[PDB]
């Protein structure tokens, strides 16, 4: 599993769904992007991040 | 009407047909966001939407609480069909009416202390967090009142977007908090934390006060007492920090602190002009304790292309003090409608003392602390025109505006970057539009006599409203 | 979704919470006029006001029948909360459904033809006449549909002309009418119907002007008409509350007015023509449907809004398919808001130019705002958003002098000439450079389905 | 008048003293282009130039076929000295006529099928290709009619599309083309077949050059220009859905290469400047059909005026006039002959005060006038918009620059206009040079010197006495 | 660049040859003395 915004492999599971086994929340340690297991995030080309772009911030 | 918490206000909305209850379980994304957008899209009388069950979460969500003129009027304790102009007048009457200090209550009397979480802090175990817009950087808390400071009456309360970064960590733009702007240097220079409080699910007027433009210096609990026509609000000391006081009725209270010397990607997120913001490095807050009411309600806000809820939260909040500033120096001004994109568009209704005076009123607005950098389009109409009735303003534009002489364009004026059409960025080319009737010594190409309303019109307005209340 | 008279529409209004009944007795002045003004002043959901008792009169009055978008939607047979844009689209769809000739029915089947007065005509014994505005020259019939034959083919009820004109009462059986508003040289029969089906009044206030058009407006359902009692070539709606059959008195000009006009001012008093009422035909217990007009918006604005916008939209769409909608609802189209797709850089100004060269847009339209395809041109809050975020006044605002104008605009100088203003409130498109491009907060998936679901839940709660 | 092919028209031009034959052998590189430029530079009665022998080439070349008002008049079958205004009204008459569908003939009858080259396809064995301008990126085919089908209704030979496209010779059987200027809605989802016809009846080229905004790029339109007489067409030798003129000198069947972009350019364009060198599409040539002794009909273009300007003058003026006329019957004439319509002069009666600016607005919202027309001058109904000194009189006596000159920015522009800033965007300039009409006030009324009675009869009489 | 080719040889007679570059599609006849003006000449950077 890789980050949908910066492509990093450093993805950590944030939390499990408090009730039941419905979903999980994943977060990238490199760029702070988070998303849910049940959603299919497609990041717009203009919103993707790169090391060259994070360095500029 | 006075509200001690969010729950009585939701009750009032439900009794008035201004709140829809969603009983079937919904998914966090995109059901809640889509329902907020649809509620905003219903036209008029837009209701708040209450989600009783969200898959995977234990508690409830309410959205679009402020997203209508009906909900706004009910927030002010008036009949839900009160006109926008009349709501503006009520707000102006209450704006400076009373200096009233909030009453401090013991911890045992604050419903926001009913439950305490001290060690294994997990925001998802309390708030049903979801993604508000498709390209947001994460799950956001978009309608929180943040409290920052040795006095509980020199406290600052404001709204800031709160991005969830972890079960215990969150993001914030401390650059937009002056009280934190000064203390952040001294805190980060000694790696000493900076205390902070995040309140969720408040009495509608507290959220309103937290949204008031920071320049007007009305973001204190005392102003809430002013808005309630002199009735104070109850506050309780924070559990962990003795100088931070939070509303007693808040659904959820997040006591925490800014982590020193930490900066990380925050965003993107929606902003009131209707577009996504950029991702920028900002501050992070660790949550040390969570106090909440039994069965907490997550009051969250959707924002998208205007008009959505935030537009109502800012509308008269921007209009009234602009009107007070204009009125102090120019008594002919009747009303000021600055409800369009935080006052980028402004419609002033005034009496024209003599020829050309309308452009003078526009100049005064363009030299106020807020209108000078913000107001880009300023329309001036006659005193009998309702500046909150856009049909009437269109009538004034069509019958009184001669574009050869009544439309003035001025380059190289103070601007604001939030306007994407600026060129150069951050600079404004202002546009003044004089839509008032010529007054001597201005020549009038064709004088006309307006159809003045018949006698007894106001009495009949009240009568017809009473007759409609019986249906 | 089709009405045969005014009473069925009134009952629809009442069942939908859009009609107030004033049971108490009211005085003719200024209570009826002031109540019309107040009903208009309610801003949203404005209802029609029905007075059951007017001092000194025997029958009832109804006002502000069209004075709301809820009333407008119910007139078209739609849900009362249908948006203005959706009403625009529905009206545009029905506009071109030409082959719907009206049905001619027998005299015994016309509710119009229940009671007849052929001697000692007295208008005041049927219509509770009152003064609409303070400086009016007299009592006025401000919402009548006037039927006259066309001189090109006098005896052809398929070529008649129906329209609305202010009718001033000069005597118990004599009224005043605006002459120049062909056969008036050679010689004149005329019919004045009051209390009609709302779509009939809609057709009458549109600059086509036949009963066939009402049939089209009813989605192909034809309306019923009847021959006049004294004039075989004049036909009136069968469900009319009151019908005045009369003629124009030749070589007679009397002072008429002053009276209010839709730009919000009194007209002057001018020498106009007089009509003599030869016969009155009416339903039992007739209802005087009359209209208030003052500073906009009032009922007449709803009578003129969408039947001005739709023809302009069709004309623009013929050559410019990217046009999504036209809002020409402000003072008979002096202000227009066009929602369009921008094919390439600068296209918005081209759309504005096309509108400014149409038969109606050229002399009338003074302020033309152009917005993007996703912006609702009928939602002025969205238009304000477009102006505040998209308009750079240094490049997007064009002021053109020496252009066609119209005298009805008091601010024109020289009178009857315009200095046009075009405001391009669209987002830049290549090859126009963008000072900084932003990604719009596109609506979440499932928004429309959720609109439907929220409406359904609200109706059941 | 009707022409079955280019050779018929060349015969008419020759018998009218409008064609020069160059018997001496000439070099390809300098000579042909210089002769085109010289023929244009003659300024009046410019003839078509026919090169019989070219160094190293078997066949012949012809240029400046359309390059004068005399050649233009002869193309329409009028007297070769007919005035530009009279030619405008003649073309306006013919534009209305019913478009007769083209006549389909069999392969054995088409002169353009006399010879077929299918194996060793080499463009140089037939067409004497040369260099039109010094900085041109290669050898160019500048006056070809390209035939393509439209995938909305692709099996209708009455729905075919014929255009004029810059063709850069790239190889023996490969050329270049600007697909984005044609081949767009059908390319993304893709080879695409193409036919390239050289040496056609002048009305065929005229139709293929009509601005695309009018949708007049069909064979049936030629039937209107020939006064109800259809033209003859044949099926393509390789593609059963493509049809080419029956009497073309040379026909090039081929297709657009998928997923191939090559540097095309530069090429001198009608504004008198070189175009840029951009990445464009390639076309593989698969089969060549041609007439015996084919004549390469090629066009020179430089600083106006050259043959391209005559090919475009009334071709642009008449459709603009008709579009205006549909809703504005007061319009008398439109002269849009200047740089493909960047400058336009409209003559019209003023219905009421301000009407002139309304006519300008209508022009600025037509499909061609909206992106192209930058300077729009409106003149009274008696001013001849083709007489530029009369237009100057109207400007000097009628234009008050304080109110009659309107500058509108952020308007649709034309990329080949070098002064555009931002490039591709226009700041339109409307100039009202009409006399004020009520309700517009007139600062001083004048009584014009109306022409004396008998002026037209005396025009005819003076012409007759001149002929002796 | 160096990747040029002989596209064509003159028909009747032997009077010229058409040469062409394979990188930018530029062509010229053997009897030409061409001078590609500085504004027109191209490199690998511009092609990208
Ligand atoms: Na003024
Ligand atoms: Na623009
Ligand atoms: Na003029
Ligand atoms: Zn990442
Ligand atoms: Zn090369």
């Amino acid at each position: 599993m890789k980050c949908h915004r910066c492509g990093s492999d450093n993805v950590r599971k944030m939390v499990d769904s408090p009730v039941g086994d419905a979903w999980e929340v994943y977060v990238c340690e490199k760029c702070c992007y988070s998303w849910r297991s049940t959603e299919n995030p497609v990041v717009m080309e203009k919103f993707k991040l790169d090391d060259n772009k994070i360095a500029n911030m | 009407k006075v509200y001690k918490d969010l729950r009585e206000f939701l009750e009032v909305l439900e009794q008035e047909g201004q709140l829809i209850r969603v009983k079937e379980e919904v998914n966090p994304e995109p059901d809640i966001a889509a329902a907020g957008r649809a509620a905003a899209n219903l036209g008029k009388n837009q209701p708040a939407v209450f989600f009783e069950k969200i898959k995977g979460y234990k508690y409830s969500v309410v959205t679009n609480v402020h997203g209508s003129w009906q909900n706004h009027a009910l927030m002010l304790g008036l009949d839900k069909n009160t006109s926008t102009k009349d709501q503006f007048y009520e707000l102006n009457r209450r704006w400076d009416k009373f200096p009233v200090p909030p009453n401090v209550v013991k911890r045992e009397a604050a419903p926001c202390k009913e439950n305490v979480i001290d060690k294994d802090i997990n925001l998802f175990e309390i708030l049903p967090l979801y993604r508000i817009n498709e390209q947001d950087g994460g799950f956001y808390i978009s309608k929180a009142s943040v409290v920052t400071a040795d006095d509980f009456n020199k406290l600052n309360v404001g709204t800031y977007r709160i991005q969830v970064k972890d079960r215990d960590r969150v993001g914030i733009q401390a650059l937009a908090m002056h009280d934190i702007a000064v203390q952040l240097e001294k805190a980060e220079a000694e790696n000493k934390p900076l205390p902070i409080a995040i309140t969720i699910g408040n009495n509608p007027l507290v959220t309103f006060m937290a949204s008031t433009p920071v320049g007007y210096n009305q973001n204190e609990y005392e102003f809430v007492g002013a808005l309630q026509d002199g009735v104070p609000m109850d506050i309780v000391k924070s559990d962990l920090y003795d100088h931070l006081y939070v509303p007693a009725g808040s659904e959820v209270v997040l006591e925490g602190h800014i982590i020193p010397r930490v900066r990380t990607v925050e965003g993107p997120f929606g902003e009131f002009p209707g577009s996504y913001s950029g991702a920028r490095l900002q501050c992070e807050v660790k949550i040390d304790r969570i106090t909440h009411r039994t069965n907490p309600i997550f009051e969250n806000l959707y924002l998208g292309i205007p008009w959505t809820e935030i537009d109502y939260l800012m509308a008269l909040n921007t209009s009234v003090p602009l009107y007070k500033q204009l009125k102090e120096t120019m008594p002919e001004v009747v009303a000021v409608n600055a409800m369009y994109t935080h006052g980028i568009g402004v419609i002033i209704s005034t009496k024209v003392r003599y020829g050309g005076y309308a452009k003078g009123v526009a100049f005064r607005l363009l030299s106020t602390p807020h209108g000078m950098p913000y107001s880009k389009i300023v329309i001036v109409v006659d005193e009998f025109v309702d500046p909150f009735n856009l049909e009437q303003v269109m009538w004034a534009l069509t019958t009184r505006v001669h574009p050869g002489k009544d439309v003035s364009i001025i380059e190289n004026c103070p601007g604001m970057p939030l306007d994407p059409s600026t060129n150069p960025p951050g600079m404004h080319t202002k546009m003044i539009i004089d839509a008032t009737t010529p007054v001597p010594p201005e020549p009038n190409p064709r004088e006309t006599q307006l159809l003045d309303p018949p006698d007894g019109t106001e009495e009949w307005e009240e009568k017809l409203k009473e007759l409609l209340k019986n249906q």
